[PDB]
């Protein structure tokens, strides 16, 4: 009932604060006021305000609404699914913050206060733009919030986002299942990719090179001298980027032939033809 | 072996599979060995020049073309009205808050057009910020990732946003026209939780650093060619390692080439760049994607049997492992004080002042998943099948090798072999001259022109080259 | 009273009557007193008759249960399951049957003659006899049918048969939807079958002979011309009877090459490879 605290002040930042240096003041006061590493109820409940103040002022929509609060007076209308508060104990925040956020008040730590509504969303997606994907901001359920998922995804597979999905204390969370576009070339396992290469047969046989389309640049792969269809090669470091480097590409060789000739070409291909029909 | 007779499956239940060895995640294999992966050094995009070519040509495509698809028009207007704004809602009253945006259909503001065709290759771009780039912070410890729960949730308003435009790009940066990322929940369909992902990973949001800028989006120019620019590829082996390639590069024909190598036979073909060590077009596979998704498999629901997951921060090492420091960003000293500051609008918000990365955002975080974003699920091998696809052999037919043995007999593996013997396989198989042969082969290749001409209709060309293999 | 029910005079047929000629005298009643055409009472508890006969002599073992009998002087033991009587009208049917088979008249899990559900199953079914046509031994739930399956049946195929459904005396109106074998040349779907040809690069290219596998045995297909890998080879005349008057077959390629190679092919190869590679 109108005891609106100022999220700013709680983070010990001013009215003006960029929600960068907001994210500042919640970091020193993270460490200060930090559940288990600072064994202190009393400082759990104040890292729950400075929590508050930061699931209020952590992501554009988030922050844009306290803006346009104090302008806008009625609280938010829910969006279909509860407000996310990943880590953040809303049930245990202010009065005001239960107005603000009340149609939706999720239950994080509040032990019952909802179940988890799973919040599974499907999303347009590049084998590229996996490997970018970064700190980007996604609207789902009438709820827009950013997240930086890992970078790297498989056709059909689900990314997780904690804590960020519909209402409840059971963790309900976000579950991007992809829908890779006209283009799913690139089979993700951990950073491990499946793809499939076109190898000429000539090419093949004498073991010179064949083009792979690489997520960062085209990879010019050197074929052993007589490759079969069904081998597979692991393109060391043309995977998804970790810590000792990329994952590595596993492409399933097809053997494949130009169907149209040369007189020169065909010719020679007759006679191996004869040498294979000599066998019998 | 001779089957013949049969039995039925009734559906009574759902048959589970049994599990096999897999999983190595708990000692860490960093898998550096032999990679290569940074031997190029930096290399970047090369995206820049006092201009270089397309200056006043362009490519002059579509009928003046000026504002692409969303010309509007207003007197003219039609069709891309009901895709957007058919209704408007009121020309003035109260919904009209504006009336003319456009100021006499855009005033001296530059040059303005949209269009995208003055240059591509003329900007200070360092050419490097392909988007943006994460890794899974560290090696750490690996495993302990499965969650996997399901959704009592399904759909929502729609929001196809870009649909074919947005976040879809190609290697680099190339179109950004979404809500930002992506846009909606499964309004479509949705396969499986544990189907597809039996181990779905989302604590790993690595660090980030080094940036406090990020304004150059534009790598080269815009739409057509708004990042990439230059990626030529001409090496002996980046490829990597399999099978047994031996150090050889070959294929180069130089021995005599009737009169010379370089072309010869032909002069030019418009620009073409075909016979240049490597070219035509090739490259089969491109889109791929399967239409047949295997199954969907809506089971191993909810199970919230995890434990460890969100706990943030507890028993870990230190949120300085990550590089320690990139250069400073929380302290980074640019001036005496914060800026001038008037009246800017607002301040510069932004949702950004220097990025900074968060308190503990890649460093175990208790869970050790922040070093982790899964490993196995089903490499799938291959090297399984050849052995009797019928009677799966089960020694007899073939018992010394059960696979991978196979190297006095060569082959390696060879997977793909549903001939090769299979038929007969040490048991009866009577076959004899039965009505089971009749066949007619009429795949490509014996269709039209030499067969019985083009067809039995005025449908006919007079396509077919004889000294090159064309159409 | 044990009033002997001469099954075989009801069909029309002599007491030395095989499973053959109990079928076609069946078949012959079934079109003459055929009670969806003929309603006529008489007519229709005669063709129930003919039923109750066929009932007993369509599967192995209950047939064999009235050849014991009068050698034998005991009900020959009941399968897993009890007496089948596959949609068939028991309470009307004689004395005789009801106390033969009484002492395990099935009835699910009512056990008093009580009916079966309608059901869907999947027909595995062998590609060979899918070819051939005719009776089929199907043995699952206790009972061993002889379901005669159409000459040249295609996946999806439908045959509606009770006595295989829900639990009951004359049990459950069963959907077999044929699921031909994962025998390892086809799969028999729409009108055409789909199998795998795996191919050398000569022989591709040129068209030669290589040993197909076939239902009745494999023979020697002279391979078409340009044939590449990860295409369907369609071979007409293959596939059986349907909606294209007869189908065709579709041969997956996946083209390999001598992996051992001798100076001079090697050479042809590679020369190849080079007029290929250097000039694409």
């Amino acid at each position: 009932m109108a005891a609106k605290k100022d999220y700013y002040a709680i983070l010990g930042v001013p009215r003006n604060a960029t929600q960068e240096e907001i994210k500042r003041a919640y970091k020193r006061l993270a460490r200060q006021y930090h559940p288990d590493v600072n064994k202190s109820p009393e400082a759990e409940e104040k890292f729950k305000e400075i929590n508050e103040a930061y699931a209020v002022l952590s992501d554009p929509e988030k922050r844009r609404i306290y803006d346009t609060y104090g302008t806008t007076e009625a609280p938010p209308p829910p969006p279909p699914g509860g407000y996310d508060f990943s880590g953040f104990d809303v049930e245990d925040f202010s009065e005001f913050f239960q107005e603000l956020f009340g149609p939706g008040l999720f239950g994080g730590f509040g032990r019952r206060s909802r179940k988890g509504r799973d919040l599974r969303a499907e999303l347009p997606l590049t084998l590229e733009e996996a490997f970018h994907g970064g700190e980007r901001v996604v609207e789902v359920a009438g709820r827009r919030v950013s997240v930086r998922i890992p970078p790297g995804v498989r056709e059909g597979s689900v990314i997780r986002v904690p804590g960020m999905g519909g209402q409840g204390n059971p963790p309900g969370d976000l579950l991007l299942v992809v829908r890779l576009l006209p283009h799913p070339v690139f089979r993700l396992e951990g950073q491990d990719l499946y793809a499939t290469l076109d190898v000429p047969a000539p090419i093949a046989v004498v073991g010179g090179k064949v083009r792979a389309m690489t997520l960062e640049g085209p990879v010019e792969v050197a074929v052993p001298p007589r490759t079969q269809a069904g081998r597979k090669l692991r393109l060391k470091g043309k995977g998804f980027p970790g810590p000792a480097g990329r994952g590595d590409l596993y492409l399933e060789v097809r053997i494949t032939i130009p169907e149209r000739l040369t007189p020169e070409e065909e010719a020679l291909w007759k006679k191996l033809a004869e040498a294979y029909y000599a066998r019998a | 072996m001779k089957q013949s007779t049969i039995a039925l499956a009734l559906l009574p239940l759902l048959f589970t599979p049994v599990t096999k060895a897999r999983t190595p995640e708990m000692p860490v294999l960093e898998n550096r060995a032999a990679q290569g992966d940074i031997t190029a050094p930096g290399g970047a995009r090369r995206l820049t020049g006092d201009q270089t070519a397309a200056l006043r040509d362009s490519l002059s495509d579509k009928p003046a073309k000026n504002i692409i698809l969303l010309i509007g028009d207003g007197m003219g207007d039609s069709e891309i009205t009901a895709a957007r704004n058919y209704a408007e809602g009121a020309g003035g009253f109260f919904k009209g808050i504006d009336a003319l945006p456009l100021t006499g259909q855009y005033t001296h503001y530059a040059l303005n057009k949209k269009t995208g065709k003055p240059d591509y290759v003329t900007d200070s771009a360092a050419s490097a910020t392909a988007w943006s780039t994460g890794v899974k912070t560290y090696n750490g410890a690996l495993g302990v990732d499965i969650h996997e729960k399901d959704h009592p949730t399904i759909l929502e308003m729609a929001k196809a946003a870009g649909l074919a435009t947005g976040n879809v790009s190609t290697a680099e940066l190339q179109d950004a026209t979404p809500a930002a990322l992506v846009a909606h929940v499964t309004s479509r369909k949705c396969y499986g939780p544990s189907a597809t992902s039996e181990k779905c990973p989302g604590n790993a949001l690595e660090k980030g650093g080094k940036g406090s800028i990020t304004e150059q989006l534009l790598n080269a120019r815009a739409d057509v060619t708004l990042g990439g620019g230059a990626k030529t590829f001409a090496e002996t082996a980046t490829a990597g390692e399999w099978q047994g390639k031996t150090l050889r590069e070959q294929a180069q024909a130089r021995g005599y080439q009737l009169v010379s190598d370089a072309a010869s036979l032909n002069s030019v073909t418009e620009a073409n760049q075909q016979k240049p060590l490597l070219g035509l077009f090739a490259d089969g596979n491109m889109p791929v994607r399967w239409l047949g998704p295997k199954a969907t498999y809506h089971g191993n629901i909810d199970k919230p049997a995890v434990t460890c997951t969100p706990n943030p921060q507890r028993n870990d090492s230190v949120p300085t492992l990550a590089q320690m420091t990139d250069k400073a960003i929380e302290l980074l000293s640019k001036n005496e004080k914060g800026f001038f500051l008037q009246v800017e609008g607002a301040s510069i918000d932004k949702q950004d002042h220097a990025a900074n990365p968060c308190g503990q955002i890649g460093e175990t975080v208790d869970l050790d998943e922040a070093v982790q974003r899964a490993l196995e699920f089903a490499k799938k091998e291959g090297n399984t099948l050849v052995i009797v696809t019928a009677d799966h052999a089960h020694a007899s037919q073939i018992v010394a090798p059960d696979t991978k043995a196979p190297g006095l007999t060569q082959a390696l593996n060879t997977k793909d072999g549903a001939v090769m013997v299979m038929s007969y396989g040490n048991s009866e198989e009577d076959s004899q001259e039965h009505t089971g042969s009749q066949l007619r082969i009429a795949a490509y290749g014996p269709h039209a022109a030499n067969v019985v001409g083009l067809t039995d209709q005025t449908d006919l060309f007079y396509t077919m080259k004889a000294a090159l293999g064309l159409k």
